[PDB]
RNA sequence: CGGUCCGGCCGGGAACUCAAAGGAGACUGCCAGUGAUAAACUGGAGGAAGGUGGGGAUGACGUCAAGUCAUCAUGGCCCUUACGACCAGGGCUACACACGUGCUACAAUGGCGCAUACAAAGAGAAGCGACCUCGCGAGAGCAAGCGGACCUCAUAAAGUGCGUCGUAGUCCGGAUUGGAGUCUGCAACUCGACUCCAUGAAGUCGGAAUCGCUAGUAAUCGUGGAUCAGAAUGCCACGGUG
């Protein structure tokens, strides 16, 4: 099994097999298999090589893997340039979002140093 | 038709009692009579913090009971119609009349 | 340590409300001011009228205010001089008519907001705190009280160190609920601050 | 943010974008309206926003549009 | 317990053999109050130990049972500054609430696939005494026969 | 509270009557007809113009004798402290202590 | 005419009907089986039907509104045992003995103020 | 019981569930043992309830110059073309850290999908807002009923049935961030709540130490309310299993 971004999906059910992907979850895997015409609950065996394609046909609609990481990427660096609030606390690695600093800011803080 | 009468007050022992009022005068000018039905009393809870600064865990707390009567009277015969309305209830109680 | 308000915890048990009227969650709180602003009015106008108790009930769309008083002469006037005065006043206040009655206060040696005042205003003259208490004491005693209690709270005869006195004679069961205890309260404004005044008289229990 | 019925601009400060136009471009447009979303009728413009003490002159870009004008003013000083 | 002297609830029988020592075990496995979910567990996990052990679903719990069961116990307990470990002999109906609580405890410290095969691995284990369970009447043993002089 | 924040108040009811009551209100709605007007209205324009105390949104509910802006029950138009003073006298109709 | 027992547990209430012939069970218009979906609920029902026998001796119709599985069912048990001392009233002695004729006055107790729960205080700190 | 659109829905029936006013009942009263023949305790009978049956309210004289002059009131002091007053923007939400109280977890007593049984107690006209229609959705348009045992918020969730995952940082866990939106409100940049799509941190059960709880309690599972334009993991209250 070879999809799309180079990943290797493992031998499980076809719903969970496509979430490997970076940029499908679990509304585009639903989404996915229902416009290829393949059952959810089926694994990667029996699933032949004109299964496979169909689906990579399917997954190419949308930005997934390198080509959504980049485009991430740019929208961070664009509010870095801009100067704006959202783009000062992605250069200061602090909560852009508005959530408090004077305690629990750990995941984007990281680990504490005394 | 029929008449409706919704009593409400915040005391029970003044409520059955202007409602025995209005039962009484019904059945003796003529009248049926149907209740004193007693509906639902609709207490509204109240929690006040009882210090004027800090204190969370001492507090007050007090009810309003708003008890429900409801008379109805079948026959609105014209010796009962005049006599309940220039009848003399008690201040606190609210009547509610529904044709 | 703090002690339940005698009259509020007795309310339903042995003790009647001073409002009695009914009005739902619309009309409640603007009823309330309005009650505030006619006692308000009221306590003030008949200060030296010795009023006691304030009754407030709210008959359709009309007010019906009963002024309980030991100077019921004083409140009424020349033939209803100082009543028409009053009522004529309470009916702005409410926005509804107003109606007036006077209840005579008997024994006001028996009346906890009465000897309160009487505390009250005789340390506002300059008279010794243990003799106004002493003499509130005797005076609801010798007229069959069952029990009285007087407190005086802060800076007492103008001393620097506020002090918390009392006098008890008789009986005094707080924590019967069947007893008829009448509790009041009042404040001196003195030269040197507010001395607030406790009255707890038991009369009996049912 | 807010619903795509409109966006929100004040009155005061659309009148000083479009004499800013007209007359051409002047010093430091001192404003208050932080609240003020930008418009492609700003870009070129030098718009001074206040922070609460001073006003900190912004240069409005083409990628400017559709931000608030208090997101190019800090507020907070931390050192 | 400084003053009133208290007895003990007696809870009402298992809804499947009527035992009220399963009762107690069920309660024992039991948690944030799913009965129905409790004996799920307790009577899936005495369906596979019976059928893998030779029928006997009551005495098959006996067998695991009788060798977690602990004869004597210590007791803390501070004379002067010291603290002393007195042995002490439990009471019958304690010997069994022990017997129990650790084969639930030592089941769930299991790594297998569910509760059910865990409790009834941890049973197969007691009744052929080669388990955590056991080792827990083992160790408890051990403390007592040392502090024997304190008895 | 303050006797200029009490007026502060007065002036927050006067202007929510004269205006977002029967003038403001008609603007609003004419801002959500979907069917009429879909970008010349000026009315979200013309709801800045007029003054900022007349939305009844800032307004804020404070204890009717002390002003207090904390602690405020709608039922009673009063303050938690001043709710108590006029229960304990009896003053609230049919408002006693209770336990179930 | 139908021998007739209030039962009542928690915030439920039950009425119990007694009309002798066959062993059907009917409640709320519904089976015994297709109401409760544990077997543990459906014993207790059958509970005073095990002391004073029954296999095919009498009927009971059965309705029961408000609280919950076990609720219900030992609301239930108690009406059936109160339709049998209306049919009979020397069934006392054995429905004592079992302890059926008892209501179960234990209701859930009230959330008091500065505690968590009904008893459960918040967690204390020394410093 | 009479009639069926198989809905208490309509005549009716006042039986029952229930509603809410009044009343009865439990007092060691009876029996037995222990105990100075006492007090009392223990056990048993009857009883729905048994030894203050369960829960609440109720907090003595006093203690800590304990808390509150920022609820209010008030002695004294201080400012009074300012310590008063009006306005816009900002701050109270900052963030190397430390502590206290919580929520959610680390999973198969569990996650997910479908099907499905059983509550209690509240709130509501400048309000709760059905049904219908549009949108994956938050919602939106249209528009009944109801100042309410009638109408509405509102589908209780645990549980049970079947299927799936199979001990894996996972179909566990949801943080963080990107993109697009919804609504309230003059106005959501600082700093709202919620939705959709994508992202998928730490965490595989917590050192020394430490807390709650004795029964319908703990534990767990949902439900409502006050404040409130909007903003609950807090608080107050409610029942389910247990
Ligand atoms: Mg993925
Ligand atoms: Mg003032
Ligand atoms: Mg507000
Ligand atoms: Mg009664
Ligand atoms: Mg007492
Ligand atoms: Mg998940
Ligand atoms: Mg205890």
């Amino acid at each position: 099994a070879r999809i799309a971004g180079i990943n290797i999906p493992d031998h499980k059910h076809a719903v969970i097999a496509l979430t490997s992907i970076y940029g499908v979850g679990k509304t585009r895997s639903k989404a996915i298999l229902a416009a290829a015409g393949i059952a959810e609950d089926v694994k990667i065996s029996e699933l032949s090589e004109g299964q496979i394609d169909t689906l990579r046909d399917e997954v190419a609609k949308f930005v997934v893997e390198g080509d959504l990481r980049r485009e991430i990427s740019m929208s961070i660096k664009r509010l870095m340039d801009l100067g704006c609030y959202r783009g000062l606390r992605h250069r200061r690695g602090l909560p852009v979002r508005g959530q408090r600093t004077k305690t629990n800011a750990r995941t984007r803080k990281g680990p504490r140093k005394p | 038709q029929r008449i409706r009468i919704r009593l409400k007050a915040f005391d029970h022992r003044l409520i059955d009692q202007a409602t025995a009022e209005i039962v009484e005068t019904a059945k003796r000018t003529g009248a049926q009579v149907r209740g004193p039905i007693p509906l639902p009393t609709r207490k509204e809870r109240f929690t006040v913090l009882i210090s004027p600064h800090v204190n969370k865990d001492a507090r007050d707390q007090y009810e309003i009971r708003t008890h429900l009567r409801l008379v109805d009277i079948v026959e609105p015969t014209e010796k009962t119609v005049d006599a309940l309305m220039r009848l003399d209830l008690a201040a606190g109680v609210d009547v509610q009349i529904s044709l | 340590g703090q002690k339940v308000h005698p009259n509020g915890i007795r309310l339903g048990i042995v003790k009647p409300w001073n409002s009695t009227w009914f009005a739902n969650t619309k009309e409640f709180a603007d009823n309330l001011d309005s009650d505030f602003k006619v006692r308000q009015y009221l306590t003030k106008e008949l200060a030296k009228a010795s009023v006691s108790r304030i009754v407030i009930e709210r008959p359709a769309k009309s007010i019906r205010v009963t002024i309980h008083t030991a100077r019921p002469g004083i409140v009424i006037g020349k033939k209803g001089e100082d009543v028409e005065k009053l009522r004529k006043v309470v009916a702005d206040i409410a926005g509804v008519p107003a109606q007036i009655n006077i209840a005579e206060v008997r024994k006001p040696e028996l009346d906890a907001k009465l000897v309160a005042d009487s505390i009250t205003s005789q340390l506002e003259r300059r008279v010794m705190f243990r003799r106004a208490m002493k003499r509130a004491v005797q005076n609801a005693m010798r007229l069959g009280a069952k029990g009285i209690k007087v407190e005086v709270s802060g800076r007492l005869g103008g001393a620097e160190i506020a002090r918390t006195e009392w006098y008890r004679e008789g009986r005094v069961p707080l924590h019967t609920l069947r007893a008829d205890i009448d509790y009041n309260t009042s404040e001196a404004h003195t030269t040197y601050g507010v001395i607030g005044v406790k009255v707890w008289i038991f009369k009996g229990e049912i | 943010r807010s619903l795509k019925k409109g966006p929100f601009i004040d009155l005061h400060l659309l009148k000083k974008v479009e004499k800013a136009v007209e007359s051409g471009d002047k010093k430091p447009l001192r404003t208050w309206s932080r609240r003020s979303t930008i418009f492609p009728n700003m870009i070129g413009l030098t718009i001074a926003v206040h922070n609460g003490r001073q006003h900190v002159p912004v240069f409005v870009t083409d990628e400017m549009v559709g931000h608030k004008l208090g997101e190019f003013a800090p507020t907070r000083t931390y050192r | 317990p400084r003053r009133r002297v208290i007895g003990q609830r007696k809870i009402l029988p298992d809804p499947k053999f009527g035992s009220e020592l399963l009762a107690k075990f069920v309660n024992i496995l039991m948690v944030d109050g799913k009965k129905s979910t409790a004996e799920s567990i307790v009577y899936s996990a005495l369906e596979t130990l019976a059928q893998r052990s030779g029928k006997s679903e009551l005495e098959a719990f006996e067998v695991a049972l009788e060798n977690v069961r602990p004869t004597v116990e210590v007791k803390s307990r501070r004379v002067g500054g010291s603290t002393y470990q007195v042995p002490v002999e439990v009471r019958p109906v304690r010997r069994n609430a022990l017997a129990m609580r650790w084969i639930v405890e030592a089941a769930r410290k299991r790594g297998d696939k569910s509760m059910a095969l865990r409790l009834a691995n941890e049973l197969s284990d007691a009744a052929e005494n080669k388990g955590t369970a056991v080792k827990k009447r083992e160790d408890v043993h051990r403390m007592a026969e040392a502090n024997k002089a304190f008895a | 509270a303050k006797q200029s924040m009490k007026a502060r108040e007065v002036k927050r009811v006067a202007l929510a009557d004269k205006y977002f009551a029967k003038r403001a209100e008609l603007k609003a709605i004419i801002s959500d007809v979907n069917a009429s007007d879909e970008d010349r209205w000026n009315a979200v324009l013309k709801l800045q113009t007029l003054p900022r105390d007349s939305s009844p949104s800032r307004q804020r509910n404070r204890c009717r004798q002390t002003g207090r802006p904390h602690g405020f029950l709608r039922k009673f138009g009063l303050s938690r402290i001043k709710v108590r003073e006029a229960a304990m006298r009896g003053e609230i109709p049919g408002l006693k202590k209770a336990s179930w | 005419n139908q021998y007739y027992g209030t039962g009542r547990r928690k915030s439920s209430a039950a009425r119990v009907f007694i009309k002798p012939g066959n062993g059907k069970i009917v409640i709320n218009q519904r089976s015994l089986e297709q109401y409760f979906g544990r077997e543990t609920a459906r014993m207790v029902v059958r509970q005073p039907l095990e002391l004073v026998d029954m296999v095919e001796k009498l009927d009971l119709y059965i309705t029961v509104k408000g609280g919950g599985i076990s609720g219900q069912a030992g609301a239930i048990r108690h009406g059936i045992t109160r339709a049998l001392m209306e049919y009979d009233e020397s069934l006392r002695s054995e429905l004592r003995k079992a302890g059926f004729v008892t209501r179960d006055a234990r209701q859930v107790e009230r959330k008091k103020v500065g505690l968590r729960k009904a008893r459960r205080r918040p967690q204390f700190s020394k410093r």
